[PDB]
């Protein structure tokens, strides 16, 4: 079953984490911190949404001797993976030069932005090393001001409309002092083919805005398998969605209109109604509780038997049994 | 080839009940299974109830205990019982004349709507 405790609507009905909303930095547990590091990196496990800001400081790496927290793991960056909201702001000025974008924070969806860094931004990336940003998932920066500069290696930030994700009126971005427009098309840093005009976090396919014609998955492709193709398929809300496999794959022409295995276009073994089947019911129940069996007939569509039939049968009427 | 015209709808409140029906004239064949579809704000359209001229029924899992399909000839009959307000939703007539298991075709009524509302 599924209810609302505390605010949240939850159970293990869920699809991956429960819902858990922690607190950000500065506030609560994570009082007296001045950034996530080694020692309550820990406190942020499962969480998938943070009532409060979030710093990524460069004294987080380096560790610190007056408050004894050792230097932060790069790899343990990935308890960030589960977070998916953050009220407050997201502030980076410090990021492992091994790893090439922010894809700790690839699940991110929302930042509500209701606390402000200083008193303007929601989104602020500075200096680091990364080459893309790498948020696939940010859908909405509902209320701060976006800085991303300084990042003297960073390409395709530019290619984003800012204002397809903001929320408020008089919201700005101020995108300065990172690689080069020019140097970035150059060396082939440039939004894939499959993307839209409205831009992208990465060179891969998966890394678009939205895509310009359909996606199999979270991945961006071409086309969707409609005529040709081994799990061939449809299209819903530019979505390549696969098709009943009790379906024949019909030839030259479309060979589903729906998930179902009624609304395709012709069946792969028998009829049972509306639906295609594999095989004719043979012991199945309802209420006021009778077994039905089913005979198909030379055109492969099963049709019920003689009720008094009870044993099973091949041949209509009375004959089959 | 198939045209099917449909009668009922119209808004209840939760608890209430309604009687759809729908009857089909045109090219239909002996073996052929009619009933109703229904798409809810903002959902794809799925099955509610078909009845086939062999009596056999199928419903959706929702509905099951609440709806009773019932068919006459060519004509059909839903009787939605118990209405909640996911219920809420365009009906459409619905008729898949079968020749073989290779062979049909599905047509459609212009859809009714249906809604609960304590209002
Ligand atoms: C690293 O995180 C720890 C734990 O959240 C912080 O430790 C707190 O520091 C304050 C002030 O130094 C103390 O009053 C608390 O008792 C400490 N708590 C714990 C659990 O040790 C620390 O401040 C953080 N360091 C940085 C640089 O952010
Ligand atoms: C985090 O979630 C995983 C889900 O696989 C669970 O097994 C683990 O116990 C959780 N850890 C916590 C809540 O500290």
């Amino acid at each position: 079953y599924e209810m609302e405790e505390d605010g949240v609507r939850k159970c293990k009905k869920c699809e991956g984490p429960c819902r858990k909303v922690c607190n950000g930095i500065g506030i609560g547990e994570f009082k007296d911190s001045l950034s996530i590091n080694a020692t309550n990196i820990k406190h942020f496990k499962n969480c998938t949404s943070i009532s409060g800001d979030l710093h990524i400081l460069p004294v987080a790496f380096r560790g610190d001797s007056f408050t004894h927290t050792p230097p932060l793991d790069p790899q343990e960056l990935d308890i960030l993976k589960t977070v998916k909201e953050i009220t407050g702001f997201l502030l980076i000025q410090a990021w492992p030069e091994n790893r090439t974008d922010l894809h700790a924070f690839e699940n991110l969806e929302i930042i509500r932005g209701r606390t402000k860094q200083h008193g303007q931004f929601s989104l602020a990336v500075v200096s680091l090393n990364i080459t893309s940003l790498g948020l696939r998932s940010l859908k909405e920066i509902s209320d701060g001001d976006v800085i991303i500069s300084g990042n003297k290696n960073l390409c395709y930030a530019n290619t984003i409309n800012w204002k397809k994700l903001f929320g408020t009126s008089g919201q700005k971005t101020k995108i300065i002092s990172n690689r080069g427009e020019n140097s970035c098309k150059a060396t082939g840093q440039v939004c894939h083919a499959l993307c839209s005009p409205e831009g992208c976090w990465g060179p891969e396919p998966r890394d678009c805005v939205s895509c310009r014609n359909v996606s199999r998955g979270r991945e961006c492709v071409d086309k969707c398998n409609l005529l040709e193709g081994e799990p061939r398929e449809f299209v819903e809300n530019s979505e390549c969605i696969q098709c009943h496999p009790e379906c024949l794959p019909q030839a030259m022409n479309i060979t589903c209109t729906g998930r179902g295995p009624d609304n395709c276009i012709q069946c792969a073994h028998y009829i049972d109604g509306p639906h295609c089947v594999k095989t004719c019911p043979a012991g199945v129940m309802g209420e006021n509780n009778t077994l039905v069996w089913k005979y198909a007939d030379a055109g492969h569509v099963c049709h019920l038997c003689h009720p008094n039939c009870t044993y099973g049968c091949t041949g209509p009427g009375l004959e089959g049994c | 080839e198939v045209q099917l015209v449909e009668s009922g709808g119209g808004l209840v409140q939760p608890g209430g009940s309604l009687r759809l029906s729908c009857t089909a004239s045109g090219m239909i064949f002996s073996f052929n299974v009619m009933g109703w579809y229904r798409q809810a704000p903002g959902n794809q359209r799925e099955l509610a109830a078909t009845i086939t001229t062999d009596g056999s029924t199928n419903y959706a899992d929702s509905v099951k205990g609440r709806f009773t399909i019932s068919r006459d000839k060519n004509t059909v009959y839903l009787q939605m019982n118990s209405l909640k307000p996911e219920d809420t939703a365009v009906y459409y007539c619905h008729l898949k004349n079968i020749r073989d298991y290779r062979n049909y075709s599905n047509y459609w009524g212009q859809g009714t709507q249906v809604t609960v509302s304590s209002a």
